[PDB]
């Protein structure tokens, strides 16, 4: 319908064929870097304080 | 290129039929009424035309001369014109090729969008249906505010009233009934889409407009019709949209579909009615209102009616706004719409400010209808919410024991509860989950001037966790044990976790 | 139908107008005028972006 009421459909084509092969990027987890503290809490609760209490 | 191949298209079908058509002669025009000389055939209240293919309202029959009502402006009408009678009481198109559009009081369209395909044409002033048609309001109109939902219910085919002051909330409780039927009406049932008439009468067309665009956000244009006769339409469409509005809506519920038909204001169509009978020098009365003034509106909202299911089972409820004067409920219009009506709805501006929005008076507001009209799980829970601010309202002018103190405490917990917002109306499953947990007990440990963001943050849980439990009480309408025992475990999990 | 003399009267003039359309005939100063005022009002309305292609984002991650 969009490109059924412009004078140029051309233009609007190219729009649309632009739009089907441009997508769009995602975050990742570098942010998430938070990682690393579980891995020191396997010593407190289960090494260090589970062992100690 | 094809625009203009579009206009001929226009002109290639035309109107080539002159007939030999009874005429008459305006003796005089002025102030927007013409008296017409001939026209010995006119009926009562016919639709007669002008010689600018304006029209008109033939309303007093003399001896002498017909009183003729122009509706439209009148700069164009001058003395020796021609009067031609189209030979038919005013009547208007209906139909389902109506909705979405805006509409003048005549039924033309008044949004561009081209012309209306209504196939068929009603008249405005057709007498309310028997007394042996209707049937006792049985549904529940499902209006979205929960102080409305809970505590002055509205059936289908009822006619509440909402009355009050100047900018106390009116219009917003009729626009959050307008969007809410927007779940229903994107369903599959059509035994509960309800399509919507709005009719705004003397009201400034930028307000209109607002309306209207607040209504295309919301998607709800899709089953709206808005029926506009705003300030600068002469007298005479005033007078006569909310008899448009009212067909539009009676060919709804004469073809056993659901209407729902708000009249904004009728304290302005009155005021309309008064300045035509005035300049037709019919003798004034009482705030030189007509004598006919209580009949106006009574044989108006007399066609919202509740069909049996002999008749379609069709409904068409009815919302009248009426205006006080600094809460003078006792004025003339608002008393006569007052003992015209069902319930009411009382919104104070002494409540807008406290800080109560919307103001609903819960204390006067009443639904005559009451017990019926109410969905079996907010019968249960409202009833409690309805007894427990009944008592917390006698004791709450003052601010000691446990019981009476705990008793203030739920009485302010609720108040906070009934609280909300705009444009944003509840799913009745969600007001009684809210409602549920505020009455239960369980908010008399928080604070009360935290509790709304309790009630947005629990609806934003239980509309994403426990979908299924609000489909169990949509579907099974009622608080079940075992939905009780869940909403139980939901509320008190909950609220430690907050 | 081949009666109406106002009826094929329009049709024609409607045929005259088609055929003279190279510009719009009659148009005066403002037509011009118009066209440029409500054009710079939508542009202003809609935005000032790169009113041809598609233009780029270039978020930023959290
Ligand atoms: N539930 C609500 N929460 C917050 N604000 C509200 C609420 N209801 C109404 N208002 C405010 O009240 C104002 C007037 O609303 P509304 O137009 O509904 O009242 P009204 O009596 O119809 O006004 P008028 O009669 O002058 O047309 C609005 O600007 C709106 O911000
Ligand atoms: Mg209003």
């Amino acid at each position: 319908y969009y490109k059924a009421n412009v004078a140029k459909a051309g233009l609007v084509d190219d729009f649309e064929k632009k739009f089907n092969a441009l997508k769009v990027p995602i975050p990742e987890d570098k942010y998430t870097a938070q990682v690393d503290a579980e891995e020191k809490e396997d010593v407190k609760s289960c090494a260090e304080f589970l062992t100690q209490s | 290129a094809e625009v203009s191949s579009i206009l001929e298209e226009r002109i290639l079908g035309a109107d080539t039929s002159v007939d030999l058509e009874e005429t008459g002669r305006v003796l005089s025009i002025g102030d927007g009424i013409a008296r017409v000389h001939g026209l010995r055939n006119v009926q009562a209240e016919e639709m007669v035309e002008f010689s600018s293919g304006l029209k008109g309202m033939s309303l007093n029959l003399e001896p002498d001369n017909v009183g003729v009502v122009v509706f439209g402006n009148d700069k164009l009408i001058k003395e020796g014109d021609i009067v031609k009678r189209t030979g038919a009481i005013v009547d208007v198109p209906v139909g389902e090729e109506l909705l979405g559009r805006v509409v003048d009081a005549l039924g033309n369209a008044i949004d561009g969008k081209g012309p209306i395909g209504s196939k068929a044409r009603r008249r405005v002033g057709l007498k309310a249906p028997g007394i042996i048609p209707r049937i006792s309001v049985r549904e529940p109109m499902q209006t979205g505010i929960k102080a409305v939902d809970s505590l002055v219910p509205i059936g289908r085919g009822q006619r509440e009233l909402i009355i009050g002051d100047r900018q106390t909330g009116k219009t917003s409780i009729a626009i959050d009934t307008i969007i809410n039927q927007k779940r229903f009406n994107d369903g599959t049932d059509e035994k509960k889409k309800l399509y919507c008439i709005y009719v705004a009468i003397g009201q400034k067309r930028s307000t209109v407009a607002q309306l209207v665009k607040r209504l295309t956000d919301a998607d709800a244009m899709k089953y709206t019709i808005v029926v506009s006769a705003t300030a600068s339409d002469a007298a005479p469409l005033q007078y006569l949209a909310p008899y448009s509005g009212c067909s539009m809506g009676e060919y709804f519920r004469d073809n056993g579909k659901h209407a729902l038909i708000i009249y904004d204001d009728l304290s302005k169509q009155a005021v309309a009615y008064r300045q035509m009978s005035l300049l037709l020098r019919r003798p004034p009365g009482r705030e030189a209102y007509p004598g006919d003034v209580f009949y106006l509106h009574s044989r108006l909202l007399e066609r919202a009616a509740k069909m049996n299911d002999a008749f379609g089972g069709g409904s068409l409820t009815a919302l009248p706004v009426i205006e006080t004067q600094a809460g003078d409920v006792s004025a003339y219009i608002p008393t006569n719409v007052i003992s015209i009506t069902d319930g009411q709805i009382f919104l104070e501006t002494e409540l807008f400010y406290k800080g109560i929005r919307p103001a609903i008076n819960v204390g006067l507001s009443v639904s005559r209808v009451g017990s019926a009209a109410q969905t079996r799980a907010m019968k249960q829970v409202a009833g409690t919410m309805k007894l427990e601010l009944a008592q917390y309202r006698e004791v709450a002018a003052f601010a000691l024991d446990a019981a009476t103190q705990q008793l203030l405490s739920r009485g302010v917990r609720l108040t906070e509860l009934l609280k909300q917002g705009q444009y944003s109306p509840m799913a009745i499953e969600e007001q009684v989950a809210v409602i549920y947990a505020g009455v239960r007990g369980y908010l008399d440990k928080l604070e009360p001037s935290k509790i709304t963001k309790f009630e947005n943050a629990f609806l934003s849980h239980v509309i994403s966790q426990h979908q299924a439990l609000l489909g169990k009480i949509r579907t099974d309408g009622k608080i079940s044990e075992e939905s009780d025992a869940k909403l139980k475990e939901i509320v008190t999990n909950f609220l430690a976790g907050f | 139908d081949p009666v109406q003399k106002l009826f094929v009267d329009k049709i024609r003039e409607y045929r005259t107008k088609r055929q003279t359309s190279g510009g719009p005939v009659d148009a005066g100063p403002e037509y011009q005028q118009d066209l440029d005022r409500e054009l710079f009002k939508l542009k202003q309305m809609y935005g000032k972006a790169d009113m041809n292609t598609f233009p780029n984002f270039t978020f930023e991650d959290p």
